[PDB]
């Protein structure tokens, strides 16, 4: 039935974290297990496996820093991480690895039961509110707000206090080398209206108690 | 392991998705598996030992191996098969290696070129000794673009951040690219350009101080 | 003129693991199997050649006393014709077995709070033992088609498994000590 992960969070470079994978309806001590990780927007990467007799194996990018283990009394698998690097930021899945005795015909060698995943962010960034910049602007004009350098996600953007939603495209954020996020919102409005109607974007970043209004003018 | 980044098919068509490893990976063992992944969800096993299907996986999905290359074939392609697909292989000595992933699109509307809006740095941002170029990319289908920036004529890699594509409510895609810039760099060049290539044809926008 | 030292095997302080079962040769003595039978309340003492009282009449060239520890629910496998991890990978009797199988619960001695892991049994083997064969090798067992390269890993198992004798174990998982008497003339009743 189920593998329920926990323990993920935010940690600074060189910090430590212990992930847990609590099993239900399968016995961890009777199974090959693995940890597989997925950086945001990237592919799956195998990280670690435990087999019989306590034998354990690891990806090169992880040797000496991570340790897989289990507690039979809790029916739980663990991943203990140390010396965390920014490139260790990922969703971490635990999975069951079937083997020869799964059907006693073939070798198995695949991950059939997967945890939900738990997010691990390795960053030295601090909670920080965004700087908001207007992006001033045929039949239609595009105008915008740049919501720059905030941490962490998310941020709320609205236009004219929520009354302007038609033609609004708010874009998912990007992450910079600095560790901070930026995103933008644009509204397409009739360009005949640019002299008569006003346009204000409203930015709310709750982690930093930051609320900003910015008038967007030609 | 090496997979195509993208694969396209119309409903009812048949596709194939390849996965190339080495004599050490796909070539040495019959332990290839495949996984389907939907946004925000965990991977789901659909093939293992090269060709076998878990209970509950439709036999529209089938797998094979030849030399160092495994293949995943999907017939009677349905809308629900739009997802990411990953191959995996035993890599010797109790280790495992995944392919980079392939994004399968089930074509459900005609191809569409990206719509591009480029904003230069605002006055207020410049007055704070910073500058950002903002390239917003809308209405493209399927959802794969590459973005290249040019200061005047020369390519820029440093200071560029581009988002993954994201599905709009009309099932086309949007993306963002940012160029972080010095105020002097912004004032000094005659122009900057963000070039969005979609399906081998490029849309460009250009701004100037 | 003197008795056989059956207490040297039965009342021994430590017992072998089953995969490395002890054999003690017994010879040049007089053996009364009726006092051995009534020496304790054994949970098992079953003879396959002839009975205890019958044995006090015979003479044998040699008697052998094999001894070891297993868990309760495996005591049924110490019998001719049986199958299972124990009868096939650890200790096997000839089908044509003339002797006695003697066992008793050992929970007070051989279990430990938090577990005794000193007692082992062979879980994996590529083929069955022969009757009275002993295998104490410790090669990595290759369960699948990929090489083990001499270490534990994917489908590659250390072949011995430990019992975890805890005093609170269910009776099928409690330790039992076993003595098997073989009768192949130095030993008489």
């Amino acid at each position: 039935v189920q593998l329920v992960e926990s323990g993920g969070g935010l940690v600074q470079p060189g910090g430590s974290l212990r992930l847990s994978c609590a099993a239900s309806g399968v016995t961890v001590s009777s199974n090959y297990m693995s940890w597989v990780r997925q950086a945001p927007g990237k592919g799956l990467e195998w990280v670690s496996a435990v087999y019989s007799g306590g034998s354990t194996y690891y990806a090169d990018s992880v040797k000496g820093r991570f340790t897989i283990s289990r507690h039979n009394s809790k029916n739980t698998l663990y991943l203990q991480m140390k010396s965390l690097r920014p490139e260790d930021t990922a969703i971490y899945y635990c999975a069951r690895l079937i083997n020869h005795y799964y059907d006693s015909s073939g070798d198995g060698g695949a991950f059939d039961i997967w945890g939900q995943g738990t997010m691990v962010t390795v960053s030295s960034a601090s909670t920080k509110g965004p700087s908001v910049f207007p992006l001033a602007p045929g039949g239609t004009a595009a105008l915008g707000c740049l919501v720059k350098d905030y941490f962490p996600e998310p941020v709320t953007v609205s236009w004219n206090s929520g009354a302007l939603t038609s033609g609004v495209h708010t874009f998912p954020a990007v992450l910079q080398s600095s560790g901070l996020y930026s995103l933008s919102s644009v509204v397409t409005v009739p360009s005949s209206s640019l002299g008569t109607q006003t346009y204000i974007c409203n930015v709310n970043h709750k982690p930093s108690n930051t609320k900003v209004d910015k008038k967007v003018e030609p | 392991l090496t997979q195509p980044a993208s694969v396209s098919g119309s409903p009812g068509q048949s596709i194939t998705i390849s996965c190339t490893g080495t004599s050490s990976d796909v070539g040495s063992y019959n332990l290839v598996s495949w996984y389907q992944q939907r946004p925000g969800k965990a991977p789901k096993l659909i093939l293992y030992e090269v060709t076998k299907r878990p209970s509950g996986v439709s036999n529209r999905f089938s797998g094979s191996k030849s030399g160092n290359t495994a293949s995943l074939a999907i017939s009677g392609l349905q809308a629900e098969d739009e997802a990411d697909y990953y191959c995996c292989s035993y890599a010797g000595s109790s280790t495992w290696v995944f392919g980079g992933g392939t994004k399968l699109t089930v074509l459900g509307q005609p191809k569409a070129a990206p719509s591009v809006t480029l904003f230069p740095p605002s006055s207020e941002e410049l007055q704070a000794n910073k500058a950002t170029l903002v390239c917003l990319i809308s209405d493209f289908y399927p959802g794969a673009v590459t973005v290249a920036w040019k200061a005047d004529s020369s390519p820029v890699k440093a200071g560029v951040e581009t988002t993954t594509p994201s599905k709009q409510s009309n099932n086309k895609y949007a993306a963002s690219s940012y160029l972080s810039l010095t105020p002097e760099q912004w004032k000094s060049h005659r122009s900057y350009s963000c070039q969005v290539t979609h399906e081998g044809s490029t849309v460009e926008k250009t701004v100037a101080p | 003129t003197n008795l056989c030292p059956f207490g040297e095997v039965f009342n021994a302080t430590r017992f072998a693991s089953v995969y490395a079962w002890n054999r003690k040769r017994i010879s040049n003595c007089v053996a009364d199997y009726s006092v051995l039978y009534n020496s304790a309340s054994f949970s098992t003492f079953k003879c396959y050649g002839v009975s205890p009282t019958k044995l006090n009449d015979l003479c044998f060239t040699n008697v052998y006393a094999d001894s070891f520890v297993i868990r309760g629910d495996e005591v049924r496998q110490i019998a001719p014709g049986q199958t299972g991890k124990i009868a096939d990978y650890n200790y096997k009797l000839p089908d044509d077995f003339t002797g006695c199988v003697i066992a008793w619960n050992s929970n007070n001695l051989d279990s430990k709070v938090g577990g005794n892991y000193n007692y082992l049994y062979r879980l994996f083997r590529k083929s069955n033992l022969k009757p009275f064969e002993r295998d104490i090798s410790t090669e990595i067992y290759q369960a699948g088609s990929t090489p083990c390269n001499g270490v534990e890993g994917f489908n590659c198992y250390f072949p011995l498994q430990s019992y975890g004798f805890q005093p609170t174990n269910g009776v099928g998982y409690q330790p039992y000590r076993v003595v098997v008497l073989s009768f192949e003339a130095t030993v008489c009743g």
